[PDB]
RNA sequence: AACAGUGGUAGGAGAGCGUUCUAAGGGCUGUGAAGCCAGACCGGAAGGACUGGUGGAGCGCUUAGAAGUGAGAAUGCCGGUAUGAGUAGCGAAAGAGGGGUGAGAAUCCCCUCCACCGAAUGCCUAAGGUUUCCUGAGGAAGGCUCGUCCGCUCAGGGUUAGU
RNA sequence: GACCGAUAGUGAACCAGUACCGUGAGGGAAAGGUGAAAAGCACCCCGGAAGGGGAGUGAAAGAGAUCCUGAAACCGUGUGCC
RNA sequence: UUAAGUUAGAAAGGGCGCACGGUGGAUGCCUUGGCACUAGGAGCCGAUGAAGGACGGGACGAACACCGAUAUGCUUCGGG
């Protein structure tokens, strides 16, 4: 049985997410929050809430043991992107892609 | 210099191979069972080499 | 009345994006370029069917070289032995006996020798 | 060699004597890991002037601590601090009155943080 | 049937395919229309079916008619999205620590010392701006980072003349 | 009406001569669709929130608010062969 | 065991296929609005203050529409 969570339209860029995401996939819940606790990134927090969310779901939804969790999927997807224009020299704007994700995270039984 | 022809994904995906976050330098705290940084404070209960800080 | 592009375009696009299933990178997703390869596709096919022709024939024939040398001939004398006995069997078969019946090649290698010493 | 911290000469020497008086004050502070170690030689030579206790040793003290309030109760200054009650603690003690325990990044930078604090 | 022929730019000629609409006839469709997605089917080509999925209300077929009737190129127009690339940059400047608040703090508040301007980087006041002012609350966006903060958001408040 | 059907048709199907640009004359956009009906998701769970997973409503929620359909570029996860 | 020979397998990453999504808003269907006309009406308003505005008016912020300190309407005659 599977548990998912997403987190949807995140302001994060979905590059620096999915750098986080690769060193979680495919591991243990409890190995998958030490790692995200302790790896300096922007996106770990993040990550983290929608993991934590993905266990709970287990938990109280489906009845799922959470020493028992493996990270089963895990991927950023593209979220709408926030349109902005930095004034550069000589009257001229460049765009600024404000990205954001959506992060899903599916924990199944091992 | 600008980019004479744009770059394939393959060759994006090539560069990329070394662009990749490694796993933290982690190990088991002895107090209290949560992982910390190898030589740092366990930020969870605050002890160090078997002293609490 | 007008007439909207509609469905068309994208009808005619897609079936030569399916013709270039299998082709590398941008050549199997973006139409102009998998239209260009699937042109030159059918020059190359049209092209090859003909050399298939060239290619086979040159297969068979350094095949009878090698079997008609393991019973001391060359392939010129060979052929000119087995037109005089009047043997109408082609290159394709005789690069078969080469391969599958040596014994019965070498039977037709003997009847060609049999015409030359004459 | 010694570590320039990504100031110039001035800055570098203003913020090592802060620095060195608020250990001196508080006997244990948080400051980035690269801040600490340099920290621990400055302190350190204070700390054996401080233990010499002759007044030549306190005016050289003097020329680097800042005049900052140790014990407001005593209106005890940094320097009298340094050269009662420090010098006094580590009567017995040959070198390495501080350590440093690394702490991890903080989330603003990534900077590796630190305790340094007398031992 | 036999005989002969069938490379082709400009270009002439012919025969067709498909699109929207109309007429007439005949049909399909909530027991699932168009569209969309997939497939190893069919035709000499343009093209056309069949099956399954999605879709959720329209649409074929035949004959004829009429055209906003077919796009890959116009440094075409509009939109979207790439590449370059986690690259250049983040716009003159001194901060450090302690304490606080908070889900979260290099960045907000307080304290201490340090540092900078000082014929100004101070005080007043035009033009111009038009609520940006004050208080409480907020953190999506704006702020080149962060943000508990703000000239930002939401409320409520605030400008008193005989001189 | 053998006229258009949202890049079309008015510049404007929508609070458009608006926003925005210009000292001014003047130039001048983008932007339609939940469902038959709001029945617009009580309640529980993770989360500061956003967002999500259940539960409920509905014919349908992968119809949950720039919410009919949802192509392509483009971005990903998995892996049969190399 | 030694010698000589031969051949596998490997994936940091990548390629092709397939599956499943995301983004995006093409396509189809739809129409609140347009376009071109036909028939008929009407072809002027203003010092008795026009056209067009500004500022206001509601139990409720802004805006639209409507109205003018008699302000989200007043009288009257008809309709319903
Ligand atoms: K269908
Ligand atoms: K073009
Ligand atoms: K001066
Ligand atoms: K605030
Ligand atoms: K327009
Ligand atoms: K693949
Ligand atoms: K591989
Ligand atoms: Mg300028
Ligand atoms: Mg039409
Ligand atoms: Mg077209
Ligand atoms: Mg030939
Ligand atoms: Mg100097
Ligand atoms: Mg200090
Ligand atoms: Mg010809
Ligand atoms: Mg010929
Ligand atoms: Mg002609
Ligand atoms: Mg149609
Ligand atoms: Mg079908
Ligand atoms: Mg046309
Ligand atoms: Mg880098
Ligand atoms: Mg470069
Ligand atoms: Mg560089
Ligand atoms: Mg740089
Ligand atoms: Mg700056
Ligand atoms: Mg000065
Ligand atoms: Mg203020
Ligand atoms: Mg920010
Ligand atoms: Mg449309
Ligand atoms: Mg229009
Ligand atoms: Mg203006
Ligand atoms: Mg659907
Ligand atoms: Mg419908
Ligand atoms: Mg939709
Ligand atoms: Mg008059
Ligand atoms: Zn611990």
């Amino acid at each position: 049985m599977q548990a998912k969570a997403v987190a949807r339209t995140v302001r994060i860029a979905p590059r620096k997410a999915r750098l986080v995401m690769d060193l979680i996939r495919g591991k243990q819940v409890g190995e998958a929050v030490s790692i995200l606790n302790l790896t300096p990134r922007a996106a770990s927090p993040i990550i983290e809430k929608v993991l934590k969310s993905a266990i709970a779901n287990a938990e109280h939804n489906y009845e799922m043991d959470a020493n028992n969790l493996v990270i089963s999927q895990a991927f950023v997807d593209e979220g709408p992107t926030l349109k902005r224009f930095r004034p550069r020299a000589m009257g001229r704007a460049s765009q600024i892609n404000k990205r954001t994700s959506h992060i899903t995270i599916v924990v199944s039984e091992k | 210099a600008v980019p004479f022809r744009r770059t394939s994904k393959m060759k994006k995906r090539l560069r990329r191979t070394h662009f990749k976050l490694n796993v933290p330098g982690m190990t088991e705290c002895p107090s209290c069972g949560e992982m910390k940084l190898s030589h740092r404070v366990c930020k969870a209960c605050g002890s160090y080499n078997g002293k609490d800080i | 009345p007008r007439v909207k592009g509609g469905t068309v375009t994208r009808k005619r696009r897609k079936k030569v994006l399916k013709l270039a299933k299998g082709y590398f990178g941008s050549k199997h997703t973006l139409y102009k370029v998998a239209n260009q390869q699937v042109m030159k596709s059918g020059n190359y096919a049209f092209r090859d069917r003909r050399q298939k022709k060239r290619d086979f024939r040159k297969l068979w024939i350094t095949r009878i070289n090698a079997a008609a040398r393991m019973n001391g001939l060359s392939y010129s004398r060979l052929m000119h032995g087995l037109k005089l006995s009047g043997i109408e069997v082609n290159r394709k078969m005789l690069a078969d006996l080469a391969v599958n019946d040596l014994t019965a090649f070498n039977q037709l290698a003997d009847a060609a020798k049999a015409q030359l010493n004459k | 060699s010694y570590r320039k911290l990504g100031r110039t000469s001035a800055q570098r020497k203003a913020m090592l004597r802060d620095l060195t008086t608020d250990l001196i004050i508080n006997e244990r502070i948080e400051t980035t890991e690269t801040r600490a170690k340099e920290l621990r030689s400055v302190v350190e030579k204070m700390i054996t002037l401080g233990k010499r206790g002759d007044l030549h040793a306190r005016r050289q003290a003097a020329a680097y601590i800042r005049n900052e309030v140790a014990n407001e109760e005593n209106n005890q200054d940094a320097l009298q601090k340094l050269f009662s009650d420090i010098a006094t603690r580590y009567e017995e003690r040959q070198g390495g009155y501080t350590r440093i325990m690394k702490l991890g990044p903080r989330r603003g930078d990534g900077a590796p943080m630190a305790i340094i604090e007398l031992v």
